[PDB]
């Protein structure tokens, strides 16, 4: 029966364990014999499963840690709003959003770093921000810095509230295991009460605050004399003169004459020509509809009033001849293992973030977002990287579950067992498809390189050569361009300006969006993307499926999840642990996301982003050379890496010099990672022995014996520095280039 | 590639591929004589070093000659 | 001229690495402490920790200060 | 207690395989059993002839429509000669494979037991002389198939959509 | 002059760089109102640059071809303020730090649980050790001459030969 | 610039020599592997025991010094 | 392997054909004043010229919709018939 269950005062609030560093584990609670202990102290701090076998205590730790993360995020958001309130030119940007660069960070005049306070416009000097917060606040109807201040104060209050909630739910009233295992109630509340009610509330804000303020802004009204939101809520005649349907006043809602709300609940599609963003009427209708859908969907599961679904009975009822018991035993897996839930949720969150990245540039939801090329590029790249990291983490935690939380006795002839039983076939076919994709994409690039170098441009794979047209994607674009005509008759515009139709939105003198063409280069780059994704999936899935055992080491589950090797026997067992598979999948996700963001940047600078003149001539940032230069690896090296890097390396002496500094520093960090990746551990241990001799000669040798990093730690440091260097190099390069050319 | 990924990944992958070849029709008729194994640890290090050095030498030689002969100056 | 210089410098570097590798192979396979008793080779083996530690110090000092000056100029 | 289509290899759960519709469907199994490679009772020479004929015939096309001289008037001849050269190289491959794998005078080590357990005779393709005959037949059939494809495509000029 | 370097007072490149930096700052300034805070910041920049260049000129720095001060580190008496004087200051500070760290290690090897003292620093002990670094060179020489600075090779772990 | 780059060259020479001499003088043995001479010149490792023994051979010192010589000649 | 993995009940295809003709051949009062099967028949009528694809004509969408519907109907009919002999829902 679904009920509230807590324990009073489980843990005493005391600083006694603060003085003891490794209190959470029996091994580290003894003391630091060696320096490795310190690293171990930071590598097992949040591994709550390793601290104890009690699932209740692990659940309580997880809940309180989530509260702490929420408090941290609240502090971060409050900081952003504070910096918008004081150290920003938000109001000047409101007065003129097309010619003033957003800025919300101001440096101190200490060591000549004051040069970084560039002339962003509006009588302000500071760092040009690319987070899109200005456009988000413009969409929300924020017109003054006082509103940002009150938002920041509320954010601090909420951070303190979350911090107190974590303390209360760990040390004062800690929920019991039965409370955490109520997955049906949790889903009902998070669907109806979290997503549905949140969407409804945001629709209310939009209807009452965003639409009137933003339509007055689109009309050219100076934000100073735009009436405040509460004046729209109170003086409803002032709101009705913008949208007459408000004069009806909730009568159409309850009489089901909903068409009378067509003034502010539209299904237009496309972009607002004035701002280049989505119509906020469409957004309000969207949020209302999804709120209704989520509130309906959150009434699906049976908590204690009958009427509903038992997910255990749903799962046990889904089985077939090609499988065994089907989805039998998965309810226990997902209600008794935190790592399985973390894997599922991480995979979904990463894929969702990638969807967000793809959908926020094709439909810019904020005003003056598309024409802010720097913000668009930054948002796309940021969310791509976040999604990739989350997917790799999902793989890691699936492997952790398979190693530690997997119980063969309760999993017999179900789906997990059967997947484990034909992993050889799965990995064989995935390896074959990876090889085939790698060949028929990168070998096509190499073919193009060779024929271009041999003076045989007619033997290449291009539009003026052997053509590989993406006919399926082109057909999908054609279908989506004609959707309002026949397939969605109640639509004014198509889903996005990227499908087709010959419509070009040009806020100011720039280009917001236009029909994106697909040719041989797009065919090639999408197949490169598919190749990289399949190879990453190969590495990660092979790590997960072979985590427990393999033909080499049949007892790999006893070895654990995070172990270096099993020895130099059987020819060498280096990197047989699933942790090492995640370690390599990080490199492959890095390559995949890097190529994805490079393709986005080049395609947008070449075919979409640009400036339109009064006559109507559209010139692009690069000049439309993607169709003929992206087909060749030399073209990528020259027309993208060499041509577009001219600004990061020439940024010295200007406000973009920090980008060049961090460009070179990220190069440095990557090269530094290379030695943790290439070197071993015995060499460094012996070098440390020599250094320890030098220290002992002078009676300055520490009692905490210096040790070289473990093998797994060496790999972790190498991959961390590698990813940091590469990603920061790209970050500096994109930001400098897109701030210079935009 | 040969310097970062070390041995075990490839040994397990080769196990899978041996299974695949032995179970594929019209191709299990063809049989190897030497059992395919992943490269050893020392051999992997040496092969990665050779690739690294060859790339170093060829890249720098190409750049040197092209930049000193494209502009005779 | 540029090609000749680069050629012979890379050849020299590889040759030096080979010389040191074969010194290591000599110590492993051909060095007899019985006949080499308290001679110069045995004395190098005796205070090898000092040699390695001073090489480490020289490398650390050079790297730190050269990299720091370069970063300062940057 | 359900139908459970999927079964272990010949009922043995400890052999590294499965019984899937892809593996042993009546249609798929019939198709694979009558391929020349799996006709163990037939002489290796004729199986090699059939295999080479099919392979040269299918190989002629890609070389003709993708070769460097595909835009010239010798496109057909160039493609046919490329296919013949590939056939010759694969003949050397087969010859060296037979030399390395099989020794003269040894019995065949091919599986002589059926799934039912009939215990038939071992296939002679896995022998030194069997593989030599197979290689010779494959060479002859490959050249014949290349010639036939060239004749149909160009000497006779039958109407084909893409060529 | 110490490797054909002219003094920066009569270096034309040094004055050219002065003029170029001031002109760039003034060009950045022209686009702001005189009373605005950015204008004040840029004017502070200009004053900072002017005083920096005057200070560099007044200390007899050696500028090469174009205007760039070059440092002489050969021990010349006219350039002791570039490397020898700050070098000695650095040596005093670095030796301070190392000496007090060594002293702390010595004073915590006699404790019952030295590792806990290394991960959790005894702040009073550490501070009264740090206070002793004022006269570190004298203590170092005393320990060297007395023989308490260097451990005998017979009590130091070494690997097999 | 010539000063800075010559000091970089000295750094490269000193570090490559450090790696190579450390490999040559620790080839016969060390605290981590006192019996390294019986295992030869080029052996993979001594297993994950005693904290891990990757690149503990002198051949691995040569392997690690080839990168530094390539960097220095570069 | 029992050689009848796909337990042959040939009435399944006919039942699915009937159950997919019935909903697809409906004069929907919506934007499609006529039925989608008539559009999927017109497409071939305009595409009977030998040696040529549709070339992004209004034929692919109807083809895909109709055949996805047919495939799902056939699959669900097979599952429904063969779940009664078993105890999947009984
Ligand atoms: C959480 C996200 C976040 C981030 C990344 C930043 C980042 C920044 N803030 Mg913001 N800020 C935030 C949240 C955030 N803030 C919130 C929530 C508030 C509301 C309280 C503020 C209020 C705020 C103000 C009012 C100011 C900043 C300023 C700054 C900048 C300088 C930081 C500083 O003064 O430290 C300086 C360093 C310290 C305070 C550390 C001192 C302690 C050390 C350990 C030494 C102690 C030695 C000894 C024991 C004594 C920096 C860009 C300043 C700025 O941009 O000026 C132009 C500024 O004036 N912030
Ligand atoms: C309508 C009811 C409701 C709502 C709104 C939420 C909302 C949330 N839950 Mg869920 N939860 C519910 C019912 C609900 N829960 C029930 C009934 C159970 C027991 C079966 C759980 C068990 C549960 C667990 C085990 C966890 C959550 C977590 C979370 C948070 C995830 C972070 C996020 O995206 O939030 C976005 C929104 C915000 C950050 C807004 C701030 C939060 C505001 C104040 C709403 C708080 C609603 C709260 C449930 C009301 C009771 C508190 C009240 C006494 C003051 C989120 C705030 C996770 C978490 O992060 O914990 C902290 C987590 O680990 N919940
Ligand atoms: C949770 C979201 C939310 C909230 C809190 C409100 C709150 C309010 N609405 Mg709004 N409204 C919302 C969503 C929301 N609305 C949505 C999604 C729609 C579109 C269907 C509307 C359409 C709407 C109309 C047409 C009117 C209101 C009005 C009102 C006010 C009086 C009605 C009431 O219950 O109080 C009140 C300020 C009335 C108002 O402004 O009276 C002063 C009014 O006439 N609302
Ligand atoms: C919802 C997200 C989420 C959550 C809750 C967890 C939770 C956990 N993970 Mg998982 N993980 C995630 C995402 C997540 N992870 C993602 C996205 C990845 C892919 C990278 C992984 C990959 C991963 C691996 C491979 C492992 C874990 C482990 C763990 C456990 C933590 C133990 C530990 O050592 O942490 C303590 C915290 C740290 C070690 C973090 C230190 C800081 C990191 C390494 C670098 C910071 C980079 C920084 C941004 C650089 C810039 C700043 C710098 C200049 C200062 C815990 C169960 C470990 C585990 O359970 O072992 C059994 C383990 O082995 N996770
Ligand atoms: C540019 C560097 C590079 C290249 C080319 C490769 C190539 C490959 N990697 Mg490696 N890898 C690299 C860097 C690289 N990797 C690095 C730095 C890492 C560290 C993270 C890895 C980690 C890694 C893992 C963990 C895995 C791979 C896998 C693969 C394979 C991809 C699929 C395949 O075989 O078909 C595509 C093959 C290529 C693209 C190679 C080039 C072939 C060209 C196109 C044709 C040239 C042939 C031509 C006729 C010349 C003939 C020569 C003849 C005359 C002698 C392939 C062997 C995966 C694998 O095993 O395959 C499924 C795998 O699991 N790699
Ligand atoms: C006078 C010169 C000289 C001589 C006589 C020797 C002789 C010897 N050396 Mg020494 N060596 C030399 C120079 C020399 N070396 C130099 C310059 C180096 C530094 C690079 C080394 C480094 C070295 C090491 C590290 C080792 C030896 C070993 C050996 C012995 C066995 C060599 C072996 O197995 O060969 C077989 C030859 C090879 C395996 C080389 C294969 C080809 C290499 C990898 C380069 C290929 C590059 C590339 C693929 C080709 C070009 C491609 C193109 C596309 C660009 C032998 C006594 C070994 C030994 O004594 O074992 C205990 C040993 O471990 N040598
Ligand atoms: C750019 C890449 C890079 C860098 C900087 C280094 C740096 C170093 N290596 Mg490594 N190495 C590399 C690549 C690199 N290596 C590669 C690719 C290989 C081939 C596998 C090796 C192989 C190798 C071996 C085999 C050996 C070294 C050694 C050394 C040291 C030489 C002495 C020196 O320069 O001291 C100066 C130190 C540095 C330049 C390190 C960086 C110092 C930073 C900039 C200062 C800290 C900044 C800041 C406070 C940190 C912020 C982080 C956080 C707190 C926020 C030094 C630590 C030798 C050694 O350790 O001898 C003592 C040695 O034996 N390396
Ligand atoms: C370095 C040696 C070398 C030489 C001399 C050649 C020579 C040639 N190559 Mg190249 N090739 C090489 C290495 C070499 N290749 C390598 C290493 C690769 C892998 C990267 C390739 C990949 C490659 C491709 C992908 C293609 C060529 C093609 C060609 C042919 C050019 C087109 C032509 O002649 O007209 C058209 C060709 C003909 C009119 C006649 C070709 C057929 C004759 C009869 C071949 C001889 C067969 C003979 C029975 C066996 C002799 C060899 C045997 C002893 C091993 C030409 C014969 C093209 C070609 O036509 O392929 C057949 C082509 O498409 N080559
Ligand atoms: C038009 C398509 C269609 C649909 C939606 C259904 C749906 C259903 N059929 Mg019917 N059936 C169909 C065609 C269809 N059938 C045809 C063509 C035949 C051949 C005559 C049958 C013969 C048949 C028999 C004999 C039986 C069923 C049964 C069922 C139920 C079992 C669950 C199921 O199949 O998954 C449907 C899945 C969902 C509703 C949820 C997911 C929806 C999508 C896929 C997501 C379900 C209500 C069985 C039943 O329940 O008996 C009462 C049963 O005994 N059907
Ligand atoms: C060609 C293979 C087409 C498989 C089309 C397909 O989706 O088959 C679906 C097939 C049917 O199983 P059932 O769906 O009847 O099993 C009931 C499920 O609800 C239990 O999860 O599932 C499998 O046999 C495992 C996956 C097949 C192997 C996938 C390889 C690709």
């Amino acid at each position: 029966e679904v009920k509230i269950m807590v324990e009073k005062d489980p843990v005493k609030t005391s600083f006694e364990k603060w003085a003891k560093p490794g209190h959470f584990s029996r091994t580290l609670a003894k003391g630091p014999n060696t320096t490795t202990w310190i690293w171990n102290l930071h590598a097992d701090a949040h591994d709550f499963d390793s601290h104890t076998n009690d699932l209740e205590e692990i659940s309580r730790k997880v809940f309180s840690a989530h509260f702490g993360q929420l408090a941290v995020i609240f502090i971060w958001l409050s900081g952003m709003y504070f910096h918008g309130a004081r150290f920003s030119n938000y109001e000047a940007w409101l007065s003129d959003p097309t010619h003033i660069k957003p800025s919300a960070q101001v440096v101190w005049p200490i060591v000549g770093q004051k040069i970084l306070n560039g002339d962003v416009g509006g009588g302000f000097q500071g760092i040009q921000i690319t987070s899109g917060f200005f456009q988000l606040w413009r969409a929300s109807g924020i017109t003054s810095e006082l509103q940002l201040y009150t938002t920041a104060i509320g954010g601090l209050i909420f951070a303190a509230l979350m911090l107190f909630a974590g303390w209360f739910h760990y040390h004062k009233a800690a929920p019991k295991l039965a409370w955490f295992q109520n997955v049906e109630s949790m889903l009902n509340h998070h669907l109806a009460g979290l997503l549905g009610l949140g969407s409804l509330a945001w629709a209310g804000h939009q209807v009452h605050v965003s639409l009137p303020i933003n339509r007055l802004l689109d009309a050219g009204v100076d934000p100073k004399e735009i009436p405040l939101p509460h004046e729209f809520i109170l003086n409803r005649d002032l709101l009705a003169q913008l949208y007459p349907s408000f004069s009806k006043g909730l009568t159409p809602f309850f009489t089901l004459n909903w068409s009378e709300y067509s003034d502010f609940l539209t299904f237009r599609g496309g972009l607002n020509p004035v701002t280049g963003g989505l119509w906020l009427t469409d957004t309000a209708h969207h949020h209302l509809a999804i709120a209704v859908l989520f509130l309906v969907a959150g009434h699906m599961y049976r908590t204690n009033f009958g009427i509903g679904h038992s997910m255990k009975e749903i799962l046990e009822a889904h089985k077939g001849p090609f499988t065994g018991e089907g989805h039998k035993g998965l309810y226990e897996i997902l209600t008794t293992s935190w790592h399985a839930q973390l894997a599922i949720n991480l995979a979904m969150l990463g894929s969702l973030t990638i969807i967000v990245a793809h959908h926020m540039y094709a439909m810019p939801p904020y005003p003056y977002l598309a024409t802010d090329y720097a913000t668009q590029l930054s948002l796309f790249t940021h969310h791509m990287w976040i999604g990739g990291f989350l997917v790799v983490g999902a793989a890691a935690h699936a492997a952790i579950f398979m190693v530690r939380d997997y119980d063969p006795t309760t999993q017999y002839n179900n789906l997990l067992d059967r997947v484990l039983r034909h992993r050889d076939a799965i990995i064989s076919h995935l390896n074959w498809v990876c090889i085939f994709l790698g060949f028929h994409s990168f070998g096509l690039y190499i073919h193009n390189d060779t024929m271009s170098a041999l003076g045989r441009p007619q033997d290449m794979f291009s539009d003026t050569a052997i053509q590989l047209q993406p006919v399926f994607a082109q057909w999908i674009q054609n279908t989506h361009a004609l959707a309002p005509s026949l397939t969605a008759p109640n639509a004014t515009a198509s889903t996005s300006l990227t499908w087709g139709g010959g419509d070009l939105v040009a806020v100011g003198g720039k280009v917001a969006l236009l029909p994106i063409p697909l040719g041989t280069a797009d065919f090639l780059v999408h197949h490169i993307h598919a190749f990289t994704i399949h190879v990453t999936v190969l590495i990660l899935l092979k790590g997960v499926l072979f985590a427990r055992s393999s033909r080499l080491i049949p007892d790999k589950a006893n070895l654990g999840f995070r172990f270096p090797c099993d020895g130099p026997g059987r020819g060498g067992t280096c990197q047989v642990s699933a942790w090492d598979h995640v370690f390599l999948g990080l490199f492959w996700m890095y390559n995949a996301i890097s190529v994805v963001i490079f393709h986005f940047s080049w395609k947008m600078q070449s075919d979409v982003w640009g400036s339109i003149s009064d006559q109507g001539v559209v010139t692009h940032i690069t000049g439309g050379n993607f169709a003929q230069s992206s087909i060749t690896i030399n073209g990528w090296l020259r027309d993208f890496l060499w041509a577009q890097a001219s600004q990061v390396i020439q940024s010295y002496g200007s406000s973009l010099s920090a980008y060049g500094l961090l460009f070179l520093g990220a190069h440095f960090v990557w090269a530094f990672s290379l030695m943790f990746l290439f070197s071993g551990r015995g060499y460094w241990q012996e070098l440390i022995e020599s250094i320890v001799w030098a220290h002992n000669k002078l009676k300055v040798a520490p009692a905490i014996q210096p040790r070289a990093l473990s093998i797994v730690q060496g790999r972790a440091v190498g991959v961390a520095h590698y990813l940091l260097g590469g990603i920061a190099t790209t970050w500096a390069f994109f930001l400098a280039r897109i701030i210079s050319v935009g | 590639m040969f310097l970062i990924s070390w041995r075990g990944y490839w040994q397990e992958l080769i196990e899978t591929l041996a299974w695949a070849h032995e179970r594929t029709p019209l191709a299990n008729l063809v049989r190897w004589k030497d059992k395919p194994v992943a490269l050893s640890i020392v051999q992997a290090r040496l092969v990665g070093l050779a690739h690294f050095s060859v790339g170093y030498i060829f890249t720098y030689a190409a750049f040197l000659i092209a930049s000193t002969s494209g502009k005779f100056g | 001229q540029a090609a000749l210089y680069t050629h012979h410098q890379y050849i020299a570097g590889f040759i030096m690495t080979g010389a040191f590798a074969h010194g290591a192979i000599f110590f492993i396979r051909d060095y007899n402490p019985e006949q080499n008793k308290d001679n110069v080779l045995a004395r190098m083996l005796e205070h090898k920790e000092a040699i390695i530690s001073h090489l480490s110090w020289a490398s650390l000092f050079l790297g730190f200060h050269t990299l720091g000056l370069y970063v300062h100029n940057d | 207690e359900k139908y459970q289509v999927i079964e272990p290899l010949n009922g043995d759960p400890f052999i590294g395989g499965f019984e899937t519709p892809v593996t042993s469907s009546p249609l798929i199994a019939w198709y694979l059993s009558n391929l020349p490679a799996y006709r163990t009772a037939v002489a290796p020479l004729l199986r090699g002839v059939e295999i080479g004929l099919a392979h040269g015939y299918l190989l002629v096309g890609p070389f003709v429509l993708a070769g460097p001289l595909r835009n010239s008037a010798v496109r057909g001849e160039a493609g046919s000669l490329a296919a013949a050269g590939l056939v010759t190289i694969l003949t050397m491959c087969l010859t060296i494979y037979g030399i390395a794998s099989f020794k003269e005078g040894e019995a065949s080590k091919a599986p002589s037991l059926t799934l039912t357990g009939r215990q038939k005779e071992a296939d002679k393709l896995q022998t030194a002389e069997g593989w030599a005959s197979f290689t010779g037949g494959w060479f002859f059939g490959g050249l014949s198939g290349v010639a036939w494809a060239y004749f149909l495509l160009y000497v006779i000029n039958l109407p084909y959509p893409v060529k | 002059d110490v490797a054909g370097l002219t003094p920066c007072k009569e270096s034309k490149g040094f004055a050219k760089r002065q003029k170029q930096e001031i002109k760039k700052l003034e060009g950045r300034l022209k686009l702001y109102a005189p009373d605005s805070a950015p204008a004040l910041a840029i004017n502070a920049t200009i004053e900072k640059t002017k005083r920096r260049f005057e200070f560099y000129g007044n200390q007899g720095l050696l500028c090469g071809t174009d205007g760039l001060p070059h440092l002489i580190v050969d021990g010349d008496q006219a350039h002791l303020g570039e490397f020898v004087y700050p070098g000695l200051v650095f040596l005093y500070i670095a030796g301070w730090i190392g000496w007090v760290g060594r002293a702390y290690l010595i004073d915590v090897r006699t404790s019952k649980k030295p590792t806990e003292k290394e991960i959790i620093i005894d702040v009073p002990l550490a501070l009264r050790i740090m206070s002793k670094g004022l006269t570190w060179p004298v203590a170092a020489i005393g320990e060297l001459r007395s023989g308490k600075l260097v451990e005998k090779s017979s009590n130091i772990t070494v690997s097999p030969r | 610039g010539d000063f800075l780059v010559h000091h970089a060259i000295a750094l490269g020479l000193h570090t490559t020599t450090l790696i190579l001499v450390k490999g040559a003088l620790d080839a016969r043995g060390s605290k981590l592997m006192p019996d390294k001479k019986e295992f030869g010149y080029s052996f993979p490792c001594d297993g994950p025991g005693r904290g891990g023994t990757c690149d503990i051979s002198a051949w691995d010192a040569f392997y690690l010094a080839v990168f530094w010589m390539l960097n220095t000649i570069g | 392997f029992n050689r009848d993995w796909l337990r042959k009940d040939l009435s399944v295809i006919g039942f699915g054909l009937i159950g997919w003709l019935a909903p697809s051949s409906l004069p929907v009062i919506n934007g499609n004043s006529l039925t989608g099967l008539f559009l999927g028949s017109i497409g071939p009528e305009l595409a009977h010229f030998p040696t040529g694809p549709a070339l992004t004509s209004p034929f692919w969408l109807w083809m895909i919709t109709w055949h996805v519907g047919l495939f799902i109907v056939l699959t669900l009919g097979q599952i429904g018939f063969k779940g009664r002999q078993d105890g999947y829902w009984n």
